[PDB]
């Protein structure tokens, strides 16, 4: 806040935070088994307290939340009751698919980690439908592809990908085997 | 098929003129080389080509050369078309000995041969009369041309404006076949 | 105290009594919620850090600590609850937090029993008339809840060590030093503790010196008087890679004499130390050189114990590497003959093996025959078959190759894996730690964003930040320390984290601090970008580090850290009591504080001066000391009271007549 | 004595300690000026004029270092590596508006410029001597291939590795701006505080030095940086350490050294110096291959790199910059010539310069009365030196400091001769002997230019005319300097008319019969057109472009050419011009027959500018050839033409631009300027009483507008973009009108 002001808001909603604090819960590390709210956000920030509560550990947007929800099947229901509500309409590709790049950025970890030890055991044949319900889920999303494209600048990072090249081209060819027709060439 | 290579010269000779000869001769070094006009994956098989650019000796403080042009997926060589450089004679026979060793370097190991095709483009009408006192080379404009064209099966060509230069007539030691004797007012021809 | 602890937990007489007493009275000083920190910094290290030899460094340092808070007491205060309920209510809010001695047998096995006997060991002279029954009490919570503990065994060893033998007399007991350095080395813990470090390494340097004794006549008799000097010179070789700082200086901090401490103290350390081994080691003594290593290799006789060339052997390793690889006279018949020169007692032998690495480091390093060669062949691994006159082939043995494995560690780093010949039980818990592929740009997010919620000190991260000081500069070091912390907007938060970073500097705090006022603060009010940053009320506590780090400064605090000893070499005028460098820097930062109290222009650095002056409350303080010399700034406090009792204590620069008369004109 | 310069509403900032300084460039317009008066911007400004100072805000703080790559505009701007390599070419060279060559330096202080060009330069002089070199063994040429030698094409970039950190720099961009960044910590472990050497014989970089004497490790890490595309796999070679020579002395280990820099030949050179206080320790080591002496030691791969040293000396000293930036070769036995090199150069925070030759270290000049390197191999220096609010003042530059006459003329055309090859600015004028020899000094040029050329001289002749024409500029001849920027205004005019023969295929070409036009008629070139040709010359309609930018003054030109000859008695020997040519003329014959072509064609002709063209230029062409018979060659000039010329007739115009440049004659006679505040006291006309326009200033006369507001005349802008004949140095002078 402004400099012509004192220490006195400072203290203010510092002696003020005992108030917030009385509502908090925790650090917020998961709560997501559902396999039909709480835990809900709307835009990158679900909670609801309106005093002032502690450091980015309740600003910042519970990524780790996401990331759970979407290493499992049938995750449509969590997004949906958060956001999916007639998407052809409203879901004009928010940030949150970035996300899942990330996700898909993890990807290329399953095949950098030893490539799964040379695919030792089912970690491969876990994550072949692991990422297939993972682009299942990208129906109105491929808006903003230049995340996908940004997900190449974040396969440059590193450049660990090397090995995902199998995986990546055939999560992307499910992808656009699915839309193949309707979709336009040029996109 | 779809081999060509550019060498630009008449910078302040065809500044204005360089957009007439592009609308004229640079269309269908795309057209017919390609399906048509031209976002595509660069490989290293050959398809691609090439694209030098020179600039005159006199007025370059230090910097002789700035060719880039090793694959560009037949693409990347259409957008920087209008990406060139501006500055009496012109010496480009120190930019011809780029592309001579350009297409060495080819033919040394990106042979998997297309026998891939240049031509020259000037303005001005040059010659390094000092062919002495280079970095790797010391040959004049006459010995390059007939290194090109001779010991090398390279097709050469060199396409003139309306005017008339001298190369008119050191054409004559092109001795593969360049059909260079008519004029491309129709759609150009691979062999100029 | 953690980080003290951390670094030097010997060495330490009584400076760390007197940064207590000054971060006490320079701040809200609360008798028992002072010892309950105090108490909680000495147990929440030694449980989560260490894991090996240092959680023995860990108690031992505890139980130093211990007698430095009671001598604190006894000396400290007296006259208003002698230390002797608080105390009481300070075991009890301990009591109240059971998890912590919870965590406490989960890492000792024993922190019931072991608690106990150093309850009542600290009892000694601690209070327990009416305060053992609480902690019984408390303790009967566990008795459902071990074959030796160690802060008992630490504690029973310590007089034992003390008083160890007194009198190092001619033919002693070769089995009892055998014995001692066979078992654990508890000596280092007892050294910790303060009590003897600097006398028990001065005493047994004079015993390893007195045991060279040039050379003998019996041959049993020289076997074990070179046995027994090998031993203590490898004792004294782990004294030193334990901690070698405080064993380095207690060698030559003061007397008349030049015994061969450069063997004993140049032969390596947390530096390059090679450049010179061209100039010093590289003597020339051409008689017995090379017949020295015939000799060996014939006899694997050695009743010559004349172990002063034993350093200097490595004059014969040049030709041994010669004829080895350069010469190429042998391939391995040269290496069976300096495997049999490095037979049992070969002390020395990793002196020179560290010395030619080092070399070798500074060689091309791309050939690395001559690395590699010389780390498979001074492996301890063979456990000497032969009958070699070691007779620890296991302890001593072991010891060596912690030590070959301690010192040259990041050496033998700078090439690919070594052959690991040390074979142990855990390696040093400290390294570098640092990411290779990865700038500096780290201690925002590995380190700050940690104890902007973590409200302690992380030894790990203690010691990555001790790491990355010197491998840096401290002017980027504070600089991007504070572009980082201007971001908290949190008035807690704030004070939290601008209270770790005035711990974080210890170690380096005087010259930390001068370049941190010097070079931020003229900035700091001058341009418009800083006045924008310092324009948030979290700047409010910055002020209030600068006060607090600049009583530290003027007092008079060593802080000799010989991890910063090398590094402190440098020259300024500082663009300027006496001419003391810290002195004028507080003499410009004086005027600093009366030129951004300058009319014409009230910015941000109006008020950014009016909470350093409001933060100047304090007791024995020296912000504008106001002394006899040129000491300009009590004027300046004239233009305060445009801006009171807190300038009637501002204006009491030193009670002087002038003083007296600007006291007054504030008054009105 | 003199070259006062000053700052306005600036000082040291008391308030604030210090900070540490640092200017370099190699080709002209040498100043950078990092400082920060009363972190700040950054400064550039040419050695001609520098109380023109420009500056701009830089985009970072504390600005560590600075350094350029090539002549053309390009600055480095540490502190996190923003504001990277980006031309400017826009107006001029004095604004930086930098692009987005933001290397991803993350809390770093880049200081080191890498990715080099081309092959350097030696100086054979004493070997060649200038007698038939023919400028070849003179200056001879090492062939080797530099760094990221890829595609036979030296991509440009500044990979290399920081300050602060000990890891990469990257971000080489040819033509497309890649990052491409890497990670190697100089061998997974290391800390720096010094600067970097440039480049050894092979392709490879290496520096390291960590703390002063106490600890000495000089480590090194070879390196090879073009390896794979779209990505950078740099090595992390060891190379052989170093240290200094002082750790063994024991008089004093207390140095602990600051600077340890060394020439870019990383092949014998190592020049360590100490940096105490309380000290001043340089040293000369050695770089070559060597080998152990590990023999006879007992009974009974030897090539080691052990870096010895070579020579020392011991005085006081606080900082310098260089030594010796261009290069000579070895054995080097001309001690009779002392031209200006293997030397070196310390300087005094609280003091003055002081210039030893190395190698000898004996005995040389003083210069009595944050550091201060060389312009060029001459002896030029700046002085940078703050002592607090200081600016930039000029020492003794005689690199030749006994007295010899032959010798030093011979010296000055030898480095003026390799500042021309080089095709870099020449400011060797400040060594200049007394201004009666330049005379010597431009007939050297002549047969430079004629004699040792032998056939170079066909495309060195249009710089070599302004060099000459500079040259004698600071000379009571300046006539002879106009007289020269004329003759190179008119000659680059016909050149570039030359060419717009778009001539239909004929039997010959329109270069070699307008070349051979010469050889036509007496006098009526009404005549001449119709006996060589008057067809094929038109080329355009709208050819509405020289009318009211260059027919007039081509006709101006040529109508003062004509009254200039009744002025044979002016007040100098050749008056205001020669005319004893005869080619520029017959180029001017050339410009008239084919500008009445046009007047033929587009009645946009030339008018006589005054009255009366009853055209008119036919007597003008008629005694142009008059005096052309008596001015062809081997030929006097005649007295009846002396009669046809001296009557005026009512078309005789006067006020002509000649295109020249302002003087700057402060050798040691007179300077009247500040650091600021200029007091004030065109080809294609546009030269207004007052500017209304952009008003590009450039180096002499130009001062051009930017966009000229042009159709078709695209030639001329397209043209003069570049550096121009004495035109090098374009300035930003406000459209302060008035």
């Amino acid at each position: 806040p402004h400099w012509l002001l004192g220490n006195l808001v400072s203290d203010f909603v510092d002696t003020f935070r005992p108030t917030a604090r009385i509502n908090s819960i925790c650090g917020r590390c998961s709560l997501l088994p559902v396999v039909n709210w709480k835990l809900d956000p709307a835009t990158l920030r679900f909670p609801l307290k309106g005093l002032l509560p502690y450091d980015k550990d309740l600003f910042e947007p519970q990524t780790a939340l996401l990331r759970y929800v979407l290493e499992q099947p049938y995750s449509r229901d969590m997004v949906c009751n958060m956001l999916g509500l007639n998407k052809q309409h409203k879901q004009r590709c928010p940030v949150l698919e970035d996300q899942l790049v990330d996700l898909v950025v993890y990807a290329m970890e399953r095949s950098e980690t030893e490539e799964k030890f040379d695919d030792g055991g089912t970690s491969q044949l876990l994550w072949q439908h692991l990422s297939s319900q993972l682009i299942f889920f990208v129906l109105f999303q491929f808006a903003s592809f230049p995340h996908m494209v940004l997900s190449l600048h974040q396969k440059l990072a590193g450049r660990g990908l090397i090995k995902g090249r199998d995986h990546l081209m055939w999560v992307l060819l499910q992808f656009i085997s699915g839309s193949i027709q309707k979709n336009a060439l040029a996109d | 098929v779809a081999d060509v290579v550019f060498v630009i010269e008449g910078t302040a000779n065809l500044g204005p003129y360089f957009e007439e000869l592009r609308k004229h001769y640079l269309l269908p070094a795309i057209e017919y080389f390609n399906g048509g006009p031209p976002d595509f994956g660069g490989d290293y098989g050959g398809t691609q080509y090439s694209l030098v650019v020179f600039n005159t000796v006199d007025c370059a403080p230090e910097s002789y050369v700035q060719c880039h042009a090793p694959t560009s997926s037949a693409y990347e060589f259409v957008t920087w078309l209008d990406g060139i450089k501006f500055m009496s004679c012109s010496l480009i026979a120190e930019g011809l000995s780029t592309a001579l060793q350009l297409f060495d370097d080819f033919k040394k190991m990106r042979e998997q041969q297309t026998h891939r095709v240049c031509l020259l483009i000037c303005n001005s009408p040059p010659y390094l009369l000092p062919a002495v006192e280079s970095t790797t080379y010391s040959g004049c404009t006459t010995e390059s041309l007939v290194q090109k064209i001779g010991e090398r099966g390279i097709h050469f060509s060199i396409v003139s404006p309306r005017k008339l230069p001298a190369l008119r007539l050191l054409f004559e030691k092109a001795a593969p076949p360049a059909l260079l004797e008519p004029l491309q007012q129709p759609a150009d021809v691979s062999q100029d | 105290i953690l980080l003290e602890g951390t670094m030097n937990l010997t060495g330490e007489m009584q400076p760390l009594v007197e940064q207590l007493m000054m971060v006490k009275r320079m701040q809200h000083i609360p008798t028992p919620l002072f010892v309950l920190e105090i108490w909680k910094a000495c147990f929440v290290g030694l449980i989560e850090s260490p894991e090996g030899t240092q959680e023995l460094k860990w108690t031992a340092f505890t139980y130093l600590k211990i007698p430095q808070v009671l001598v604190k007491l006894k000396k400290y205060f007296h006259g208003e609850k002698d230390f002797t309920e608080d105390v009481n209510c300070a075991f009890e809010f301990l009591l109240k937090l059971t998890p912590l001695l919870d965590k406490a047998d989960q890492r000792c096995n024993c922190d019931c029993t072991n608690f106990l006997l150093q309850e009542c060991n600290k009892q000694g002279l601690l209070s327990e008339v009416n305060f053992a029954s609480l902690v019984g009490k408390r303790t009967a919570d566990r008795d459902p809840q071990i074959l030796r503990a160690e802060p008992t065994v630490t504690n029973i060893l310590k007089t034992m060590d003390a008083d160890h033998s007194k009198s190092p007399e001619g033919l002693l007991g070769v089995l009892g030093h055998m014995l001692s350095g066979k078992s654990l080395d508890l000596l280092l813990a007892a050294a910790a503790a303060t009590g003897k470090l600097k006398s028990f390494a001065r005493k047994f340097i004079n015993l390893n010196e007195f045991t060279t004794h040039g050379s003998g006549e019996s041959t049993k008799t020289a076997s074990v008087r070179a046995l027994l000097f090998d031993i203590s010179f490898l004792m004294l070789c782990h004294v030193a890679q334990t901690y070698g700082s405080e064993v380095i200086l207690s060698e030559s901090s003061s007397g008349e004499e030049v015994p061969f401490f450069e063997t004993w103290m140049q032969t390596c350390m947390p530096e390059e130390g090679k450049i010179l081994n061209p100039d010093h080691p590289c003597f020339r003594p051409d008689s017995t050189k090379v017949e020295s290593l015939v000799a060996l290799l014939n006899n694997s006789k050695l009743v010559q114990m004349k172990w002063h060339e034993a350093c200097l052997s490595i004059s014969a390793a040049i030709l041994e590497i010669l004829n080895a690889w350069e010469n190429g006279v042998l391939a391995f018949e040269s290496i069976q003959k300096i495997t049999d020169n490095i037979k049992g007692k070969v002390c020395s032998l990793a002196v020179c093996a560290v010395a030619w690495l080092v070399a070798h480091v500074r060689m091309l390093g791309l050939d690395e025959r001559e690395k590699s060669l010389q780390m498979i062949r001074q492996l301890a691994g063979p456990l000497y078959s032969e009958n070699t006159l070691q007779f620890y082939n296991e302890r001593v043995v072991i010891m060596n190759s912690i030590l070959e494995h301690m010192c040259a560690d990041v050496l033998q780093q700078t090439a690919t894996q070594i052959k690991f010949p040390s074979t142990g039980v855990d390696t040093m818990p400290y390294w570098n730690l640092l990411p290779p592929k990865r700038p500096i740009k780290e201690v925002l997010t590995d380190i700050f964003a940690k104890v902007l919620e973590k409200g302690w000190v992380d030894s790990r991260s203690i010691h990555i930040l001790d790491t990355l000081l010197h491998m840096g500069g401290v002017y980027w070091f504070c600089n991007n320390l504070i572009k980082e912390l201007l971001k908290e907007t949190r008035k807690e938060h704030t004070l939290r984290a601008v209270q770790l970073l005035y711990s974080i500097f210890c170690l380096d705090m005087q010259q930390v601090t001068l370049v941190l006022l010097g070079h931020i603060l003229p900035g700091l009010l001058t341009d418009s970008s800083k006045w924008h940053s310092l324009m948030d009320p979290p700047g409010t506590a910055l002020a209030k580090l600068a006060v607090w780090c600049a009583l530290s400064s003027y007092s008079s605090h060593k802080g000799q850290a010989s991890s910063r000893q090398k590094k402190r070499h440098r020259e300024d005028i500082e663009d300027y009591n006496m001419r003391d460098p810290l002195n004028r820097v507080l003499a410009n930062l004086f005027l600093l504080i009366s030129s951004i109290l300058g009319s014409r222009t009230a910015g941000p650095h109006t008020q950014f001066v009016q909470w350093f002056m409001e933060e100047c409350v304090g007791c024995l303080e020296q912000d504008s000391r106001g002394s006899i010399l040129q000491f300009m700034p009590f004027t300046t406090v004239s233009e305060l009271v445009k801006v009171s009792p807190k300038v009637v204590l501002a204006i009491t620069d030193l009670s002087l007549p002038l003083g007296r008369q600007v006291a007054a004109k504030a008054i009105a | 004595l003199a070259y006062v310069c000053e700052w306005e509403k600036w000082a040291k900032s008391t308030y604030c300690p210090s900070l540490p300084l640092a200017c370099a460039w190699s080709c002209r317009n040498l100043i950078a000026f990092t400082t920060d008066l009363r972190t700040h911007m950054i400064h550039i400004l040419d050695t001609e004029h520098p109380w023109e100072v420009h500056s701009v805000s830089s985009g970072h703080s504390e600005a560590i270092t600075c350094l350029e790559w090539d002549q053309s505009g390009s600055r480095l701007l540490s502190a996190d590596a923003d504001g990277q390599i980006k031309c400017w070419s826009m107006a001029d060279h004095l604004a930086n508006s930098w692009e987005s060559s933001v290397g991803s330096q993350v809390e770093g202080d880049p200081i080191v410029a890498l990715s080099w060009l081309h092959n350097g330069v030696k100086l054979a002089l004493h070997v060649e001597k200038s007698g038939a070199s023919s400028f070849g063994e003179k200056f001879s040429r090492v062939k080797f291939s530099p760094s990221l030698t890829l595609f036979g094409k030296p991509m440009e970039g500044w990979i290399a590795v920081t300050v602060s950190g000990l890891v990469t720099v990257s971000l080489l961009k040819p033509s497309g701006q890649v990052l491409t960044s890497t990670e190697s910590l100089c061998r997974l472990r290391g800390r720096v505080a010094l600067a970097d050497i440039a480049f050894t014989g092979g392709g490879n970089i290496v520096v390291a030095a960590a703390d002063g004497s106490s600890a000495s490790p000089v480590k090194f890490y070879k390196v090879c940086v073009s390896v794979v595309s779209e990505k950078c796999r740099i090595d992390t070679e060891i190379l052989p350490s170093l240290f200094m020579r002082c750790t063994t002395d024991p008089n004093r280990k207390d140095r602990f050294p600051a600077i340890t820099h060394l020439k870019f030949l990383a092949r014998d050179m190592s020049e360590q110096v100490l940096l105490c206080a309380t000290s001043s320790l340089v040293e000369c080591w050695s770089l070559r291959k060597e080998g152990l002496p590990v023999n006879n030691i007992f009974q009974q791969q030897p090539m080691i790199l052990k870096w010895r040293i070579l020579s020392a000396t011991n005085d006081l000293d606080r900082v310098s910059a260089v030594a010796l930036p261009t290069n000579t070769d070895l054995k080097v036995a001309s001690d009779t010539q002392f031209y200006p090199g293997l030397g070196l150069a310390l300087a005094f925070q609280d003091g003055s310069v002081h210039m030893v030759h190395r190698l000898s270290l004996q005995t040389m000049a003083v210069f009595y009365s944050k550091a201060m390197q060389l312009s060029w191999t001459s002896l030029a220096l700046v002085g940078i030196d703050n002592h607090g609010k200081l600016s930039m003042l000029r020492i003794s530059p005689s690199l030749g400091h006994p007295l010899e006459p032959k010798l030093a003329l011979q010296h000055l055309l030898f480095l003026l001769e390799y500042c021309m090859v080089t095709g870099y600015d020449w400011w060797d004028i400040l060594l200049h002997v007394q201004p009666g020899m330049v005379q010597s000094l431009v007939e050297r040029l002549h047969e430079e230019y004629t004699r040792q050329k032998p056939a170079l001289q066909q495309v060195l002749s249009t710089r070599i005319l302004a060099m000459k024409a500079s040259l004698c500029k600071l000379s009571r001849v300046c006539d002879y300097h106009t007289k020269l920027f004329l003759m190179a205004i008119t000659s680059t005019l016909k050149s570039l008319l030359r060419p717009h023969f778009l001539n239909t295929p004929d039997k010959s070409p329109g270069d070699r019969l307008a070349e051979i036009c010469a050889k036509i008629t007496d006098v009526d070139i009404d005549k001449v057109m119709i006996n060589l040709k008057t067809e094929e010359f038109v080329l355009d309609m709208n050819t509405l472009q020289a009318l009211q930018q260059l027919l007039q003054w081509v006709g101006d030109f040529v109508l003062y050419l004509l009254v200039s000859l009744p002025n044979q008695g002016s007040p100098l020997r050749p008056g205001h011009s020669f005319l004893r040519d005869g080619t520029s003329l017959g180029m001017l014959r050339e410009l008239m027959v084919v500008i009445r072509i046009w007047g033929l064609l587009k009645p946009s002709c030339l008018p006589v500018y005054t009255a009366t063209s009853d055209d008119s230029m036919s007597l003008l062409f008629r005694l142009l050839t008059k005096l052309w018979i008596c001015c062809r060659d081997e030929g006097a000039a005649s007295p009846a033409s002396d009669g046809l010329v001296s009557r005026l007739q009512p078309k005789q115009p006067l006020r002509l631009r000649f295109g020249r440049a302002p003087t700057l004659p402060s050798s040691t006679s007179t300077l009247q300027l500040d650091g600021l505040t200029r007091a004030p006291g065109l080809h294609l006309g546009a030269y207004p009483t007052e500017e209304c326009k952009a008003c590009t200033r450039c180096g002499c006369v130009t001062m051009l507008k930017s966009p000229n507001k042009t159709t078709a005349v695209t030639q001329w802008e397209q043209r003069w973009i570049k550096n121009c004949l004495c035109g090098g140095l374009w300035r930003r002078v406000p459209l302060s009108c008035s």
